[PDB]
DNA sequence: TGGCCTGCAACGCGGGCATCCCGATGCCGCCGGAAGCGAGAAGAATCATAAGCCGTAG
DNA sequence: GTACCTACGGCTTATGATTCTTCTCGCTTCCGGCGGCATCGGGATGCCCGCGTTGCAGGCCA
């Protein structure tokens, strides 16, 4: 389900029934996209090189 | 690290709790008012090792179980501990047959077996690298077997293999080959019609062979009297088998200054001083240790791990 | 504050010696039962290949 | 009024290949039980004598 609105995002998802939750959360922890990796790089300009 | 000790109860119970709490628990003398309950609880295996080392449960069914030490209860939330038919998956009628604490997975380290048929079996420590707590298959055994003694061997340690007939054999390990965890094994000791392996003694230090019988007789021998015959070959005489003894027990290395469980059919324990005890030759019967009903006899044999 | 350890004198029976019967045992001939080595089969896993989005540019 | 294409660079994820774990075919041959008989060492049974077991009471210890 979903509960947006203009006073803050809010996303509703139901567990099954018997089910710690625990474990899922972590399994989508791992699949899902909420946990990405960044790439830092630092390049720039110094004196035009 | 934390030093700690991990003590099974005979009923099952498994725990552990630091070695300074240990020691200063065992500060004292254990109350005679306690020694009259014939239905108590008493410490069957002892070892003390690190809390991130690993442990192997061996069962009788030749399967191995492979866990971490803080998996355990502690000696906080619960003073007896919790059972360990509980937290490892063990099927009905299947006892732990001994655990041997591991520290580091070294190439030269085996852990040798020996079953109830005389089929004894050594599996390289590397082999058990990555295992769960679910466990795995360690020996296969036939119809009728089960696992009866398990134990670390390497170097140039020998092994022995002890019968209910009288007949015990020694041999090196050098002359078995390892194998697969998956395969049966090779064979140690000459089994007569009807008879099986009682128990398991590798030879370390000085201490002297305790053996009994099933009517209360036993007696005591130094290991530099048995002869280191080969592998799967006739045994030497252990003890003189007759109608007043009966089936060979079992026999536990123990030294001078330990003490050893005896227990009946009818749950009566009796804890005896080793220097009562006679020290004779191989070729004999023994001394009277405890008396004997005409109805009743010795089931089991145990060191004190006291 | 209560119980374990030990000196001591009196009661008690087991250790030591002698011996014939018994059950393990070595040996020999005979029968049988895992085995284990190589070989074949199955499952588990890490390297290698084709974009997708990020924002300007045509 | 609106839609669909790629270059400039990096991590990942969506699927066919190779080393490690495992499932278990083959029987046969040296080897391990298995039974019978002569053999030998132990010991249970009997008698004698001193030592191991135990009760009483005191001083020491957990």
């Amino acid at each position: 389900r979903d509960e947006s609105d203009k006073d803050g995002m809010r996303i509703v998802i139901e567990v099954k029934r018997d089910a710690v939750g625990e474990v899922v959360l972590n399994n989508l922890y791992s699949q899902t996209q909420l946990q990405v990796s960044f790439g830092i790089n630092m390049v720039a300009l110094h004196h035009g090189q | 690290q934390e030093d700690v000790v991990v003590t099974l109860s005979h009923q099952g119970y498994v725990k552990y709790q630091p070695l300074s709490e240990y020691e200063a628990q065992r500060r004292g003398g254990k109350g005679k008012s306690a020694a009259r309950i014939k239905e108590e609880d008493f410490i069957d295996r002892l070892l003390v090792a690190n809390t991130h080392d690993h442990i192997l449960c061996f069962s009788s069914r030749g399967r191995v179980y492979s866990m971490k030490v803080y998996q355990l209860p502690e000696a906080t939330r619960g003073a007896r501990g919790r059972p360990i038919v509980n937290l490892l998956p063990l099927e009905q009628d299947e006892r732990i047959t001994a655990i041997l604490p591991v520290t580091e997975f070294e190439e030269g380290v085996k852990v040798f077996m020996a079953t109830a048929n005389g089929t004894v079996k050594k599996t390289v420590l590397t082999e058990f690298n990555r295992l769960r707590t679910a466990g795995k298959v360690a020996i296969k055994l036939v119809d009728g077997d089960e696992l009866i003694g398990v134990d670390l061997t390497s170097g140039e340690d020998e092994v022995m293999l002890f019968s209910a007939e009288g007949k015990v054999v020694r041999f090196k390990e050098s002359s078995v080959r390892a194998m697969g965890c998956n395969t049966t094994g090779v064979r140690g000791i000459r089994l007569g019609e009807g008879d099986k392996v009682v128990s398991l003694i590798v030879p370390r230090g000085d201490g002297a062979i305790l053996t009994a019988t099933q009517n209360g007789y036993g007696k005591r021998t130094a290991v530099a009297e048995y002869p280191t015959k080969s592998r799967a070959t006739k045994g030497v005489i252990s003890i003189k088998v007759t109608e007043r003894n009966g089936l060979v027990v079992g026999a536990v290395q123990v030294d001078d200054c330990d003490q050893i469980m005896m227990i009946t059919d009818a749950g009566t324990l009796v804890r005896t001083r080793v220097s009562e005890i006679s020290i004779v030759g191989r070729n004999t019967q023994g001394v009277i240790l405890i008396r004997t009903a005409e109805d009743e006899n010795v089931v089991g044999l145990q060191r004190v791990a006291e």
